[PDB]
């Protein structure tokens, strides 16, 4: 599994692989990995499939509850830290997922990288998370400009998961890319993206 | 003197419990709110006039988000409303956790009715002296009132607070089930006008709505409310002539 | 004096519980319900007439499916109904969870009585002042009344609520155990109509039943309801010429 | 006079509990229930007539199986009776569970005395209003009475309720230590007819019994009841002639 | 062990093997592993027999309870969410059954998989779960049209399972097919299902 | 340990092994392994002897409570299902036993088998959980018929545990069989049974 | 009245909670505390007067730091106030724990309303006899008042305490919605000079504030207090000749 | 007045609480205890008067030890003090646990007063009816009076007990914030001699004091009370002639 | 995975190596793994990002709490002793961590080492701690003088870990130093630091 993150100045783009592989065993075919926390906020998970969906629904519900309480939308930081707190409370259950929680809030664009022991940290650069992560970081940091479209941003995130995939048997296809352009919450979804990576072949 | 209202646990010989009929009186002394149903959504309209100008003009609030698609208004103590609305918001959101479907107007109402009734039975805690209005469109537009007793009553149009008795009689004449969205908001803006015996200025009313087509709660901006209020003023003034 | 009446723990020099006695009278204040048993099933007729035209005529519902094959009427406070019925619904399924078998009409009605019996013995609470009629067919047809006291009495036709007194007198002569399903249905609306001492309209009353050839709760639409209410209305007319 | 029926944490100045004496006068405000011990069995008769003829013959119907060899009848609140009876049934199976020993008639009555005494001593709850006749053949015939408070007294014939006093006075003349099953069954039918000041019909009482020779509960069947009505009524006619 | 779910133009079909063998143990050849949750909702279990049944009883009680209390039918989404919460909370008493809850509801037709570790993912129109899964995907996709009839679907369901049982030396000879055509809830059951694959000689 | 069970044309007959060991002593010399649960209700058990002994006392007692409470003898379905809850509880204690609970009831004749993790399941034919179960299934189907008498049933049941006797180390000669015809609750006990396995000879 | 004022649970037939009005007269027993909101910041001015001169006035203070841009003031029991505000300190800190982001002035107000509401509801406990003035800037300046039950009113010029009624009259006339932070500081000392009924010495007053630009708490030391008080005195004396 | 003094959960119509007022009369009933603060320390004196000689000549203990530099002294209910100071002692130890630093007198006083306020909240628990004068030096000398009401007040010189009022009027004239360590204790001895209206002997006072220069509480023997006692006795004599 | 710390004579200087890696995901390499407890207090952690930031949040919240409630700036020992007590509460899951809490208070300048399961012990002017501990002692103690200013101290810490870095294999590129001289709270971060060390290593 691998999840990638990057900060563009027109938006926040993160990506997933939705067909995660054990090594040769699969039980997915449209298995969810991208969770819509708001129009400006996303949770992209790498890990176990199941633990992430259970954790995502808790978080979605409280994100809305929090909007309604302060009459003021959550920051990206606030939802990241909420998940850190939940993860430690439920460490007496076996819920293991490493998360990337990113989006847009009024302070700007930012990403927070969370591990299942807690922690949220600001990165306004490259971030990636999982065990396709090492390969993924190699492509991404070099080809990062922080002055990049949200159009030229999707091509790079694609490229990153793709390189990981051809040197992992743990990451498969299903490649989804989410873009948060500050007008809408667009999910390109597997179908189109599998054809962008078709042309990174011949 | 009675002592059939010493506790909530003493019935009157007539077979009634007096203490919830006085929590019913708690709602009346508070200010008015009207919930007005058409066939194209629901409207919710509530006092914000409160006190002189020492109090903030846009003082928060009678018109609460429950969800981003179910809203509520209150009358009675806005202490008993405030913690109750905290309880309401959680209750809708627990439904969202365990069903991944939004709470229907009817089902949220049923849960508030049980909650109220919990306090009503024990002598060790008093029930709220607050009533609540629950307005939505699940996919049928719906309007309810949940009582301080924790009783559930379905309404075509409803009001509570000071202006309760005026709005009732007023809608006995004019209201129809085939009023447009535009007509039903405006109609209740006359009625709201009559409730305080004054012209409606847009800074002393907060009005939200749930539309059927969107199914999304939206709040009417001060000056976007202004032309709807303006058309109401003609009829409210007219009627205050008498 | 009289009482000794401001506690629930106190039995008075009569040997009654006054508290409990006040709460049977709180049933009466709630709207009438008419229960009738025949050998082809059990029909339950329930008043869903509340308010003028402020409220909608459909007001939930008032004849709740409790189980698959058991339904119940309520008389007394609607607020009281909500909580007793929430618990009742859960209990009906609870039997199916631990046995995977039908709940008995006898047994459901006893444990609906039990919840409030808890609230009659204990000092910290009041029983709900509500009487549910418990009608179904597990394998033979049965009609019971549950009482706010917690008494369980099998009836064969009866009324409770506002119409309690009225309908007993009516059923001394009319009620027979060789009656038809159709005859029972019609006779039960005449009884209700007598309770309100007025002409019926099929839109503000709901009739449901558990047959013995079904063993399932069913409910008779308002489009269906019309001919039964109409043959009722002749018989209300004969009675209201006397 | 007093004000010590206002509590149940108190004693009065004569060292009495008047609360318990009005729970005693709840029993006397219920329809009678009679027990007879003979030396061939033990036979428990209890009223099964209640209300108007619009209530089933089989509306309470008091003489519940508790165990295989123990039946127990009631007088008092039909609401508290049910819970006690259910508690009596559970205590007898707990004894079976933990010993594999069918519970003694005596030891069952004892465990009931202790259960009702928790509810007498505690002030956050009230004492029951119910008296039960606990009856069976453990290995000799036994009839006990457990009181509102839970006082254990052994009887050889008793009654409890409104009918109580007349039937005591009757036994004081007729009852003989030489008594047999046939005579006993007749005797209690006569005794029930003085209480009600009127004839008996077959189904308007239920009778349960435990024989020595079977040492197992069997319910008296209506048809088996029939020859006993006819012989009992002989004496009944004579004693209702003024 | 294996279970399949496919969505038709007018129905949903799912299938189970109805005899479960593990080593050379047979516990009954008439055992239940098919649950009717509601009218046109079913639940099809893969995994171990006994945890399927225990968990199952509860979901039925909920299904009625939510219908009664709301005055309207539970969706597939309503109960899919419901099972996943129940599985996550009970990790004091976990259950090792892999669900596929499907049927016809107000939203339309859709089938969600609930992992034995919890979490509810949705599969678009094809899904296989269990050991027999890898081969099963390819069995269904071969004739698959979403305008496949209920009749051609029930037939199609049988070949996916029929590949899994003969390949393993610890799978059963029993098979159950569940058809949900909205005007029926038909339970094909071993005798009727046998003669469909009697054409395939084994 | 193995159990068999079969439903007759007018009653039900169930059977267990005898002559087994627990610790270093014989655990069956006049021991019960078929317990009378209700009047025309029984339990045969394959597993831990003394856990099965203890569970019988509980279920037995709860059956009587249903009868005494509701004035209506218990159905087989009731009882088994209640067993299922208890087994669910007793995963934190030794309590592994494989249970068949059969008899006559209002719905007719039936046997529900309750798994080691719990789960009632209908069988209106033959059932056997156990370890000798597969061999038993061999012998059982051969003379099973739905017009098998209650005295043609006792032959069959003896036959199977005799073929399983040689395949297990817990089975000897003279065994328990019970017939439950509704006008009988008659338990043959070992002596009769030797004479029924002397019609095969061996 | 004279019984429906002897508990926090009872209502009157006017549907007033008199125990809560009485907890509010407790507020009026305490010294005046004054808040102004302006659009460049918010001001908190507390009375810090000592009544004997053997008192040490560092702890007669109202002003409590809560968050690093939320200060608040108090009036009511001294006792009630410290425990309440300590809850609020924790609550503001907790919010930072689970979100990593300082608490909003509104949310803190809702939380501390809700804390007081359980204590108004539960009969076994009395309410906090205190009101807060909660002043901060979160991104946009805020001024709240909490009532003893937990009711919330957003202000723009306010006071609680002895001088409240007169401070309410003062800001009716004087307080304008265009006063600079400097200008409004003096005006708020003129409001405090009026209510205390003489001119002020900086030793008997304490000022704290939150401005928007700085978005910090500071506390005004007696050196930094004087230029403001000097301006204020001039006008405080003039209004004592009206 | 009535019914505003028989519980702790009720306020008066004026925002006073007559139960809590009576706990302040409880402080006033007992013996005087004086605390006098100076710039070199803080001197805590409590009357070790005995109303008989049979009473021990060092009565345990008019001056308690809480920490190594913190003491407190009592007036009012002496029963209560034992309990109350046990709490204070554990609280100073608890802070040495969790921060390794002794407790500041200000924050200690808050904690003790909070424990009091907690016992005001509950309806079945009455508050401690005792005032303690907690004295210590943390950085500069500090003196606090803790009241039965839970409220703290800091002083420059103080008294409590039946001599409270006399010594406010006395030190008001006489106290200055420029006494030396010796001059401070002597002036405090004069205050004790005034209150009791007889001369001092080292047997009707217990003195301890706290030095800045040692940061520690030390406890003064009868021998070394002798110089201070003689010097003081002259001023007292002159005061009891006028 | 190493920390050092030294008292200047005019502040507290502490340094932390950036890199924490768990598996193929680098948690920190570009992001914060040093936390601000208070204005005049810092805490450096040797160990995992998740455990460090979640625990630090606690210490931070009770640090602001102490200050507000008692209107007096905290001592170093207070916070120190408080972190120790916390580590006693959660000790059932990994919380083992090597901490230095220091900075400034009224009685002077101090740093206190908290042992991983509890306790707090003190260090006069030189501490280490971490896995590079042996190596760090040689460096810090050698170049220490009793007249050591803040300027050459930030350099001194960089040399100690970067010399450690070679004896370790766990530890990789990047370092953060913090200087708390009392007039500024600066987090130097890798970019400044590497350029200072460009003379002291090349």
């Amino acid at each position: 599994t691998t999840t990638v993150g990057l900060v563009c100045k027109d938006g926040v783009v993160m990506a997933t692989e939705k067909r995660a592989t054990m090594g040769n065993f699969i039980a997915s075919k449209a298995a969810k990995k991208i969770y819509q926390i708001a129009d400006r906020m996303a949770m992209t998970t790498a890990g176990s499939v199941g633990d992430a969906q259970f954790l995502a629904r808790i978080i979605k519900i409280e994100a809305n509850l929090y909007e309604i309480r302060r009459e003021r939308k959550p920051t990206v930081r606030a939802i990241a830290t909420l998940t850190s707190n939940l993860l430690n409370s439920y460490r007496y259950f076996p819920y293991l997922v490493q998360l990337l929680i990113g989006g847009i809030d009024s302070e700007g664009k930012s990403i927070y990288s969370i591990d299942p022991i807690g922690g949220a940290i600001e990165e306004k650069d490259i971030v990636a998370t999982g065990s396709g992560s090492l390969t993924a970081y190699g492509v991404l940091e070099d080809r990062f400009t922080p002055e990049i479209g949200v159009d030229e941003a999707v091509e790079l995130a694609v490229r990153a998961i793709y390189s990981a995939m051809k040197r992992d048997s743990a990451s498969g296809d299903g490649i989804d890319v989410v873009k948060i352009t500050e007008d809408e919450f667009y999910q390109y979804s597997p179908e189109e993206v599998e054809q962008i990576l078709a042309k990174f072949r011949k | 003197q009675m002592g059939y209202d010493r506790a909530i646990t003493v019935f009157s010989p007539d077979g009634r419990l007096f203490q919830v009929e006085y929590a019913r009186e708690a709602v009346k002394r508070g200010a008015t709110a009207i919930g007005i149903k058409c066939k194209e959504g629901v409207i919710l309209i509530a006092d914000k006039r409160v006190g002189s100008k020492l109090l903030e003009a846009d003082t928060i609030e009678k018109i609460y988000k429950i969800d981003e698609h179910i809203c509520a208004a209150t009358s009675g103590l806005v202490a008993d409303a405030r913690v109750l609305i905290d309880r309401a918001r959680i209750e809708a959101q627990i439904n969202r956790l365990t069903y991944d479907e939004p709470i229907t107007v009817k089902e949220l109402a049923k849960k508030i009715c049980d909650f109220k009734q919990q306090y009503t039975q024990y002598g060790g805690v008093r029930p709220f002296g607050v009533s609540l209005l629950i307005a939505g469109v699940d996919e049928v537009p719906k309007l309810y009132e949940t009582d301080p007793s924790g009783a559930l009553l379905e309404y075509k149009a409803t009001a509570i607070g000071m202006g309760r008795n005026a709005v009732t009689e007023f809608f006995e004449k004019e209201y129809r089930d085939d009023l447009s969205f535009d007509d039903a908001m405006v109609l209740g803006l006359v009625a709201m006008g009559l409730s305080i015996e004054s012209e409606l200025v847009p800074e002393n009313i907060e009005v939200g709505y749930v539309k059927v087509d969107d199914r999304t709660f939206k709040e009417v901006s001060p000056e976007e409310l202004k032309p709807y209020v303006e058309r109401a003023n003609e009829r409210i003034r007219e009627l205050l002539k008498k």
